């Protein structure tokens, strides 16, 4: 139990890395466009293409700190709108919690594996029909990115936000939830 | 084997690309990288790429899978739906995406193909006289097909049924192997001009 939890943990750790890309990449202005291999390399996480911005994966690793979703503690990335006025305004929160209950039956290493793939997958999809991409494409304005750790606070979305559920893992040690509360 | 069906309410011009949306947004989770096995029955999965669509004839932008070959298989058939509409008229058309196992069966029946998921997209086609109606349809569908995708990825992540992996032998039973760049499920598209039905009871 010890390696596949070893192995669980790089699964988590590496999905919240690149959960933080595929966000960051979606609210860049620009379209994003990768390519299949046949013959892929060692670091194409959960079988898709997702290139890494290394500024983003820096902030992502000083934001959790070398550690991972648990308990009351949830990671944020939070895309804002900075105008020719200057007064910041939350467009998104993105949200992905680890809930306390587990599921023994899922079996690591990849059933866990593919499932966080498919919410990747998902998390692409979602990404580009929340109003905030529309958004931060039609470029006046300006997309701020921030990534945090802990309790979630939805107070700067205003009051009568709405939510996208982008999916659930159940993993052993509880299940991750990705989601997205936005003004 | 479970069902679900989506309606759009879309000008003529716009069908092709809100066809391509909802299959694209579907096989997209409905693929994974090719499998390459090897003679101990092992194998490695391939990467797949996703690339963004930004439609012309609709505010709206999704992502598909980078396969240059099955985006050519759906606009095609999605081709076939778009002209079969317009050959006929009024009393409005359906298209259907549809995943199925090949099961195997003793001679002299042929293979079962066996359906665990089918989609169903129901299209209403409207007629527009100014160009207010044009620019607003653009905006309108738009913000519909947010909701659509929105509730694709929400019912795909019911988690509800997946077919088992296949070994090496059974690999063409599940997917489709055919294409260079991704192996979707394997997947059935056809439609359907039906007629228009009315409404009986209220029920007020």
């Amino acid at each position: 139990n010890s390696q596949d939890r070893k192995d669980l943990d790089k699964f988590i750790k590496f999905f919240a890395l690149k959960t933080v890309q595929v966000i960051v990449q979606a609210r860049l202005g620009e379209k994003i466009c990768t390519r299949s291999s046949s013959s892929p390399t060692g670091s194409d996480w959960f079988n898709l293409a997702i290139k890494d911005i290394p500024e983003v994966t820096h902030e992502a690793k000083k934001a959790l700190a070398g550690q991972l979703p648990a308990v009351g503690r949830s990671m944020c990335v939070e895309i804002s709108l900075k105008t020719s006025e200057g007064d910041s305004m939350e467009l998104e929160i993105w949200c992905l919690e680890m809930n306390e209950k587990c599921d023994k039956e899922i079996k690591v290493s990849y059933t866990v594996y593919n499932r966080l793939s498919l919410l990747l997958k998902s998390l692409l999809a979602i990404t580009r029909v929340t109003p905030a991409y529309r958004l931060s494409r039609k470029q006046e304005y300006v997309i701020l990115y921030r990534i945090y750790f802990g309790e979630v606070q939805l107070s700067g979305l205003g009051e009568g936000f709405q939510t996208v559920r982008v999916g659930t893992v159940g993993t052993p040690v509880g299940t991750i939830t990705l989601s997205c509360a936005y003004r | 084997c479970r069902s679900e069906v989506l309606e759009v309410s879309v000008e003529g011009r716009q069908v092709e690309e809100a066809m391509l949306a909802v299959l694209h947004t579907v096989l997209l989770h409905r693929s994974t990288g090719k499998f390459h096995y090897a003679a101990a029955g092992t194998y490695s999965i391939g990467t797949v790429g996703t690339q963004d669509v930004d439609c012309d004839f609709i505010d709206f932008t999704y992502v598909r899978v980078s396969s240059e070959e099955l985006d050519r298989a759906l606009r095609k058939v999605v081709g076939e739906f778009k002209d079969a509409l317009r050959n006929s008229g009024g009393d409005l058309g359906q298209m259907s995406l549809e995943f199925y196992q090949k099961k195997k069966s003793r001679w002299p029946f042929s293979d079962e193909c066996i359906p665990w998921e089918v989609w169903t997209v129901k299209v209403h086609v409207v007629a527009l006289a100014t160009e207010q109606e044009r620019q607003i349809c653009r905006e309108k569908v738009g913000e519909k097909l947010c909701e659509k995708i929105i509730n694709i990825v929400e019912v795909m992540n019911r988690h509800e049924y997946l077919p088992k992996m296949p070994t090496q032998s059974e690999v063409d039973n599940v997917f489709d192997t055919g294409l260079r760049d991704v192996q979707p499920y394997l997947y059935k598209i056809s439609f359907q001009i039906t007629d228009a039905l009315g409404t009986s009871v209220t029920t007020t």
